[PDB]
Formats: C-alpha cells, structure tokens, sequence
C-alpha cells in the first residue's frame, strides 16, 4: 500500500523500482524533487512541496511505466499538522483548569486535549475537544497531580476524511 | 448572482453540522479525483450552487437529494436576494463535497 | 392555548424527534391538533401524533435549517402559531448507566455514565451537569460541570456513613445547535464509609 502525508501544509510525503510524477493544476507533469532511496537504490518514497491551492495530481509508475497509483486532490487533503508548540495550564477559582496553546498559522483545526491522574494508566486518558486556542476541563481535584497532552486534529468537514491529527505534545 | 453578500458564518455552520454529514453519508466511502477548484468563498459557493442544484443526465434527481435541498434552503435563508446512473450521482456528490472543502479553506 | 416545544436529534436512528405540549394542563385537547409547516425535506407540513397529554413526531424530514411555524389547529382554524427553528430548541438526550464506585486508595468516589450523543451524527458534543446531595433531608444540590463521562469526588467533600443521591443531565454545546437541558437521568445512590 502507498501512503501520502501533507506535513503542516509545507511538504507532501509519498511512501511506497517505482517513479513518481506530479503537477499542480493542469500544467506539465514533473518528476519527484527528492526520492527516498535504499542501500541498493530502490525508491522508498518521495517529498515534494505543498501548495495551499490547486489540485495535486500524483502518478506513481512501476518499472515499465505502468500505472500503480493515481490521485487528484488538494494537498491539504492529506494534512497532518505539527503538534501545538507549548501547552499552558491555569487553575481557575471555579475549580476548573484552563488549557491553552498557540494558534496554528492556518484555520480548520480542532484541538484534542487529554488528561488523567498522574498516577493513572495509559488507558486512563479522558478527552475533550474544541476550537483554537484554549478550553476548560472541569471537575478536577485541586490537590491531585494531572498529566495533560494536546494534538491538533483537522476538521473532517474542513479538510476531509483523508486528513490526520498531529502527534501529541509532550 | 454574486454570493459575496452571503452570510458565510451561518452557512459554514449549516454545512459543518448538517450538509457535510449528508454528503459523506451518500458517498459511503466512494471517492473520485476532483475536477474543478475554487480560490474564494463566493467563487466556491458559485460552483457549489451550480453543481448542486442543476440536474445532470444520469442523475436527474440530484437537486432533490437531501443534501441538495438543504443547500438550496441555506442560500435562500442566508444570501440576499438569492432566487439514472448512481455512479454519476456519486461522482457529482464527490465533486461537490470537495468544493465545500475549498470553500472552508478559502478567504472571504 | 400557549404551548412549548423541544426537539431531540437522532433518537432511534437517523431520524429526529419533535415534542410539544400545552403549558396549562386542566385543559382539554378536544379535537385539537399540532401542525408544523416549513423547513421540511420531503413534505410541506406534518401533523403530530397525540399520546396522552403530549404531541410528538419522529421523522427524518427536518431540514434543521430555517424556522418552522408550529400551529395549534381546530379543524382548519389556527388557534395559535409560533415561528421557531428546530435547531434552536434542541433537547439533549439524557445520559444512562450512572454509576459510583468508592476508591479507597485514592480516597475518592469515581462517577461514570454513558453519553448517547457520542454515538450520534450531527450533535456529538454536549455539556454535562452532574448533581448530588444526601438522600435524606433537605440540602442544596452540589453541581459539577463536565464535557467528559468520568469525574471524581473527594471523600472529604462528603459526610461519612451517609447515603447520597446522584443524577446527571446534558445540554447541547455546539456553535449551531442550541436548546434545552435533557431530562435528569435516573438517580443512583451510594453510601459513604467511615473517615
């Protein structure tokens, strides 16, 4: 199987001897600007620049020029954002905790905030969601220690179902 | 018509919470390469309206689909002065959905 | 002849539910009917089905876009009509399976329940309101606001060797869908240990 990821709307990474051609819009097809190669030299993937607009057409061809994979979507269709840069936690007088983070440089992301008792398991994460750039987690005990982590998750209605969430913050 | 006077905030909320689910529901995972794109919200709405509400050969019922009826109503309600092969239906539906994505990503 | 209405999304499937009733009981629904017109998908209007003191329709026909006129009618006479949008009268579904467990090691009570909206299509995110107080006697309820389906109560917050009553409800939390608090869940009870 082949995989495509658009990292933070900056680059597009295609991973699968195969050759890749690409174009934005209806211009001339162009070769992959930077293949990933094995020790013998068989291609393992490709990185190319991401454009915020225009349709990215992908054509992956086997040794023989036979089509093995084709695609045509906006680059953002495969969006994987960078994680939020640095998370802040502020106890409110309400007894709630306000979680905040810096905004991404583009719209259409939800943020998933997870928390758990610091003693708890990796299967004890509680999740809440909301838009940029902060949200509130209630009902927490002020004397216990909690772990928090965040990732950005592209909205399905905004970017489609082929987009994916960032890695979790530390 | 010029969709530039539309209340895009209201329309966005309608799409995200209703029309989007209708489109994906009809497509059931089926997908196609897109054909046309758009670079502004008004321009995207223009393509969306045309693709969504004008019937085409092989899918005469497209404008009668649930996602389509809601779209017509959303424009009427939120824009000033606004007036069979299943595979074909899906193809057009896929195009329309992708135009919505462009709409969401485009500037006002 | 004034009335209220609330809606509930994705009740027993993809279909949505509209419920209306008169404010004044001690009234007679003598041949009176409720009719909703406008903002429907396949039909022009719908007439609700009467069940005891309330009127309801379960349907997939709601556009959930724009306002509808809901009219109390007698034959062909409109007694009273009000314009309102289904998406602005949304009643959340009540949570279920409310449960409380004492955790001695943590010296607290862990409260869990199931959130039906999580399984729904349109309104997946709701805000919850957990309420508790001693089962016997008069007391002001303690409320806890959550968006998730677990929480903890510290032991010290409660009196020891007592029985508590607890229940939970939900309300929409969405930039498009608005409305009303759900019915309260069934109440659970639990007992507190010695300090």
């Amino acid at each position: 199987d082949v995989t495509v990821v658009c990292h933070d709307l900056e680059t597009v990474e295609v991973t699968w001897q195969l050759s890749l051609e690409f174009r934005y819009g209806t211009g001339a097809l162009q070769p992959c600007p930077r293949y990933f190669l094995s020790g013998a030299g068989v291609t393992s993937g490709c990185i190319l620049p991401a454009a915020r607009a225009g349709l990215l057409e992908l054509a992956l061809r086997d040794g023989g020029g036979a089509m093995v994979f084709k695609a045509r979507q906006r680059a953002s269709a495969w969006l994987k954002p960078r994680p939020p840069w640095n998370v802040t936690l502020l106890w409110t007088p309400d007894g709630d905790v306000t979680v905040s983070w810096p905004a991404h440089s583009y719209l259409g992301l939800d943020y998933e905030v997870q928390h758990r008792e610091s003693n708890d398991d990796e299967d004890a994460w509680q999740t809440t969601s909301g838009p940029c750039c902060d949200l509130t987690v209630g009902g927490l005990d002020p004397v216990r220690c909690y772990d928090f982590r965040v990732r950005a998750s592209p909205r399905a209605a905004h970017y489609g179902l082929e987009a994916q969430p960032s890695e979790w913050t530390a | 018509y010029n969709f530039s006077n539309c209340n895009f905030t209201s329309i966005t909320k309608i799409y995200c919470n209703i029309i989007f689910h209708d489109l994906t529901g009809d497509l059931k995972g089926a997908k196609f390469e897109q054909i046309e794109d758009c670079e502004s919200k008004p321009a995207c709405l223009l393509k969306i309206e045309y693709y969504t509400l004008n019937p085409i050969p092989g899918c005469p019922s497209l404008p009668d689909k649930t996602f389509a009826r809601r779209t017509r109503e959303a424009l009427n309600d939120h824009c000033p002065g606004y007036p069979e092969v299943q595979n074909i239906c899906l193809q057009q539906t896929s195009q329309i959905l992708r135009l919505w994505y462009s709409f969401m990503q485009s500037p006002e | 002849h004034s009335f209220w209405c609330h809606s509930q999304l994705e009740v027993d499937g993809s279909q949505h539910l509209l419920t209306c009733a008169f404010n004044d009981s001690d009234i007679n629904t003598a041949n009176l009917e409720f009719q909703i017109c406008g903002a429907l998908l396949r039909v022009k209007c719908l007439t609700l089905n009467k069940l005891q003191d309330i009127y309801f329709i379960k349907t997939s026909e709601f556009l959930l876009i724009g306002s509808s006129n809901i009219c109390v009618k007698l034959g062909q006479k409109n007694l009273t009509c009000k314009n309102m949008a289904i998406n602005t009268i949304v009643k959340a579904e009540a949570p279920s399976d409310l449960k409380v467990v004492y955790r001695k090691e943590a010296n607290d009570f862990l409260v869990t329940f199931n959130a039906p909206h999580l399984k729904k299509k349109y309104l997946k995110k709701v805000k919850h309101d957990v309420a508790y107080r001693p089962a016997r006697g008069e007391s002001n309820w303690t409320h806890v606001s959550l968006f998730h389906t677990r929480t903890t109560i510290p032991q010290r917050k409660l009196r020891p060797k007592a029985m508590y009553e607890i229940k939970v409800r939900s309300i929409p939390h969405n930039d498009y869908f608005k409305g009303f608090w759900s019915e309260w869940s069934p109440s659970s009870t639990f007992e507190t240990p010695e300090p």
